[PDB]
Formats: structure tokens, C-alpha cells, sequence
């Protein structure tokens, strides 16, 4: 088995962990 | 701009009118982007007034006003979260989704995908509240255009978050019961809304075989796909990560995305100018070329190797890591013929360049990767060319400089070369 899943490489990562509203 | 203690005064009167402009007051302090004072509000003990706000259903602007600041504060860092958590927001918002007002469940929305979006702990908290019917309930329309943008936005990122981590993942049932409006949403021509999806599934499909096998039985693969040749970044980033976790399963998920023609956008991929697109596709390809020898046909019919030898010889150094590991994965799996196809492309210059980086592991995927070469050579009885050629290009030297290393591994590997090849 050569292949390599995420946090494998580099780390977890992601976008938009929080939203504040600001209207 | 009222002041902490003018706002708890208000909220301590047992006036509701007053107690709807404290908490006007307070959502318009914690609405503003230099500093907003959480932590004081917290202190001052607000954040189980505001709760009960929520439930006054016959002072719908209260509620309003209650579920923005808590939305604000549960938008900061964990401990603000918590302690919204903790004042009992939870059942409060799911309460509030089924409101006739737009904008308060619309808050209620943002509000539990804040919470959700903490972490694992908190993600199965509010599921375990029960807030994904509600939540799938106000999307159950014919179609989605007919909803309002933001609010279609909020529900999309608030799913999202609920499909989010990964220790541990979500419980199966819920991700089952989202699947459906998640693939409609990935459908759905708003690109924040297929942003947003396509985040969903790319978290839904890192981790074991069985999550990713639950994501591509559903079809997803192809509008992923489609997504992936967008020119919209956001919308790229998520469904090339999507693409990648789908590859790192068996191989037949892989060739699903195979099938669907993927490949055929890599190219541009792997000489996108921004650095993590062409990081991200050379790992995706790195998974490949870990395949069945047919797909690895496949990645060469598509002439993408010279693009793999053209990362490998110039790009961000994480790049080269991954395009070094899709050589080794490569030259491991693939045939005779396919061995000599990349060797005759170019590829050892590069590998024998590489060679003189610091880190230890590409060290090892290069080293592997010769050897794997080299077996091929045997296999073909030119082992000497393949030597000559190694030497020309200057790796000879930095084979045997590589023997003293500090690490064992590669030790071994460079002693072996040097004693079976030089």
C-alpha cells in the first residue's frame, strides 16, 4: 500500500472554522 | 455605543422593553470589528439572559437581537463557545430554527454551525440535540432557487461544519441523513453554496475507505470533477482536495475518478500558479501512480508524466516532495516499459538534483525510486547505461557522499547502490 491519506502530509487544514456576523 | 454595566443594568431591569434595548446594545458592541469586549460581556454573567431571550416568541426582535450576540460570541474563540454552550444555546437555537421569521432562524443557522464548527465534541453535541432534521427540514423545497441566497449560504456552511471532523468522524446515521441534501447542494449554481459543499464532502471523504465508498455511491464524482476544472479558487481548492481523498482509497474508487475524467484537467493543475493547488495535484497524482498498472496507463496516455518531471524539477520544495513520492509510487508499481517511458521523459536530472536537499525522506523516495529503477534495468540488462547516465548527471557523488549519512536507512539504501550498480 503506497498510498498516503491526509495528515500523512502536512497537517488537518481546513477553511471557515467560525463566522462572525458583522452587519 | 452603550457601555457593559449601562447594558447589564438594562438586562436587570425587569422591563422587557428596556431589556430589548440592552441587548440591542449589546449585539451592536459585539458587532464591531475593533475588539469586540466578549470576554466582559461573559464576565457580566449576559449569556444566560440572552438564552432565555430566545424563547420569548411573542418578542420576536428580542429574540432576534439574542441570537445575533450570541452568534457573535460563539463565533470567537473555544472558550467563548463553550460558554454559550454552557449557558443551555443549544436546544434554544434548535427551538428557534422553526421560526416563521427568516432572519431568526437564519440566526439560529449561523449560530449552531459556530458551535458545530468548534469541534467533534461539540458537533455531536448539537447532533445529538437533534438539530439536523430541523435543519434539513428547511431545505426540503422542489427547488433550492427558490430559496433566498444568504440563507441558502448560511445553511450550506452550517452542514458543512456539521460534516467537519475527523476524531472522531461523525456518526454514520448523520452523515447518511445529510448525504442527499449535501449532493443537491454540490448541484446547486452558487459558487459560495459549491464552495461550501464541496468542503462538506472533502471532509466526509478524508478518512477510511468505507466513508469515501458511502460519498461515491451517491454519484458525486463526476460534478466533483466538473467542479475541479471551475476558475473559481474556492471552488477548485475543495474539490481538488475532494478528488485527493477519493484516490487515496482502493483502487476502485479510484478509477471511478479516473473514469470521469479528472486527468484530463491536471495538467493545468500541476502548473497552477498558486502553490498549494500544484502541492495538492501532485499528491492526488502521487496516489495514482500508487495504483493498478492500467492507471498508471492511464497517467501516461494523458502525457502527464513530463508534467510530473517538470514539478519535480522546478516548484515549491512540498511539491517536489509530493511529485518525488509519485515517482516512487511509480517506479514501484509500474512496468518494464512504463519504467523506461519516465526514464526516457527525463526524470533521473531531476532526481539526482533533488538529491541534495535536507530533508531526510525525500532522501529515501529518491533512493527508492533508483533502486526501483535500477531493478527495471536489471530486469532489461542495462544496468551500466542506467549507471553511465546516473554518473553524467552528477548523482554518482552525491550517492556516495549520501553513504555516510546520518540515518540508517539511507546508510543502506546508498551502500547498496553503490555496491550492486558502482
Amino acid at each position: 500500500d503506497n498510498k498516503r491519506k491526509m495528515d500523512e502530509t502536512d497537517a488537518s487544514s481546513a477553511v471557515k472554522v467560525k463566522r462572525a456576523v458583522q452587519k | 455605543n452603550w457601555s457593559v454595566e449601562d447594558i447589564v443594568k438594562g438586562i436587570n431591569s425587569n422591563n422587557l422593553e428596556s431589556q430589548l434595548q440592552a441587548t440591542q446594545a449589546a449585539r451592536k458592541l459585539l458587532s464591531r470589528e475593533k475588539q469586540p469586549p466578549i470576554d466582559n460581556i461573559i464576565r457580566a454573567g449576559l449569556i444566560p439572559k440572552f438564552v432565555s431571550f430566545l424563547g420569548k416568541t411573542d418578542c420576536s426582535p428580542i429574540q432576534f437581537e439574542s441570537a445575533w450576540a450570541l452568534t457573535n460570541i460563539a463565533s470567537g474563540t473555544s472558550e467563548q463557545t463553550k460558554a454559550v454552550v454552557d449557558g443551555g444555546a443549544i436546544p434554544a437555537f434548535i427551538s428557534l430554527l422553526a421560526s416563521p421569521h427568516a432572519h431568526i432562524s437564519e440566526q439560529a443557522v449561523w449560530a449552531l454551525g459556530n458551535i458545530a464548527g468548534d469541534g467533534s465534541a461539540f458537533r455531536d453535541l448539537v447532533i445529538k440535540h437533534g438539530a439536523i432534521d430541523p435543519l434539513l427540514a428547511l431545505l426540503a423545497v422542489p427547488d433550492l432557487s427558490t430559496l433566498a441566497c444568504g440563507y441558502l449560504r448560511n445553511l450550506t456552511w452550517t452542514l458543512s461544519n456539521l460534516c467537519r471532523n475527523k476524531n472522531p468522524a461523525p456518526p454514520l446515521d448523520a452523515v447518511e441523513q445529510i448525504l442527499p441534501t449535501l449532493v443537491r447542494l454540490l448541484h446547486h449554481n452558487d459558487p459560495e453554496v459549491l464552495a461550501d459543499s464541496c468542503w462538506a464532502i472533502s471532509y466526509l471523504t478524508d478518512g477510511p475507505n468505507e466513508r469515501i465508498e458511502m460519498v461515491v455511491k451517491k454519484g458525486v464524482v463526476p460534478q466533483l470533477v466538473k467542479l475541479l476544472g471551475a476558475t473559481e479558487l474556492p471552488i477548485v481548492t475543495p474539490a481538488l482536495r475532494a478528488i485527493g481523498n477519493i484516490v487515496t482509497g482502493t483502487d476502485e474508487q479510484t478509477q471511478k475518478v479516473i473514469d470521469a475524467g479528472a486527468l484530463a484537467v491536471f495538467p493545468s493543475l500541476l502548473t497552477n500558479p498558486k502553490t498549494n493547488i500544484q502541492k495538492e495535484a501532485t499528491w492526488t497524482m502521487s496516489n495514482i501512480t500508487a495504483g493498478r498498472q492500467d492507471q498508471i496507463q492511464q497517467v501516461v496516455n494523458h502525457g502527464l508524466v513530463p508534467f510530473l518531471v517538470g514539478v519535480l524539477s522546478k516548484a515549491d520544495f512540498k511539491t517536489q516532495k509530493e511529485a518525488a513520492w509519485a515517482i516512487t509510487n511509480y517506479t514501484s508499481g509500474g512496468t518494464v516499459e512504463q519504467i523506461v517511458y519516465l526514464v526516457h521523459c527525463g526524470i533521473i536530472e531531476p532526481l539526482m538534483n533533488l538529491l541534495s536537499a535536507k530533508d531526510t525522506k525525500i532522501i529515501q523516495v529518491i533512493l527508492d525510486a533508483i533502486s526501483n529503477i535500477f531493478q527495471a534495468a536489471e530486469k532489461l540488462g542495462e544496468t551500466e547505461k542506467l549507471s553511465i547516465m546516473i554518473e553524467e548527471c552528477g548523482g554518482l557523488d552525491k550517492i556516495e557522499a549520501l553513504q555516510r549519512h546520518e540515518n540508517e536507512s539511507v546508510y543502506k539504501a546508498s551502500l547498496n547502490l553503490i555496491e550492486k550498480y558502482f
